[PDB]
């Protein structure tokens, strides 16, 4: 099926799962974090595999599938 | 903790403001 599940892990190694589809536009993810962790979404910085995760990025332009990993940062 | 998991939600004429 389409949805897909990523897992965002935190400085504290604190996890919070997003379901997101390929086509999805991560700001949607990043916001919806910044606003559960309490903080702007501009004092964090969102990497998968260390690379900077875009706004417009989506799970398929960055090749992403289930399970995977993204880890945030302070900016 | 437990598990966390958040559905991302996709990306007028009722108006009245």
């Amino acid at each position: 099926g389409e949805y897909i599940k990523l897992k965002v892990i935190g400085q504290d190694s604190s996890e919070i799962h997003f379901k997101v589809k390929m086509t999805t536009h991560l700001k949607k993810l990043k916001e919806s974090y910044a606003q559960r962790q309490g903080v702007p979404m501009n004092s964090l910085r969102f990497l998968f595999e260390g690379q900077r995760i875009a706004d417009n990025h989506t799970p398929k332009e960055l090749g992403m599938e289930e399970e995977d990993v993204i880890e945030v940062y302070q900016e | 903790a437990e598990e966390r998991v958040v559905v991302i939600s996709s990306s007028n004429s009722s108006s009245r403001y």
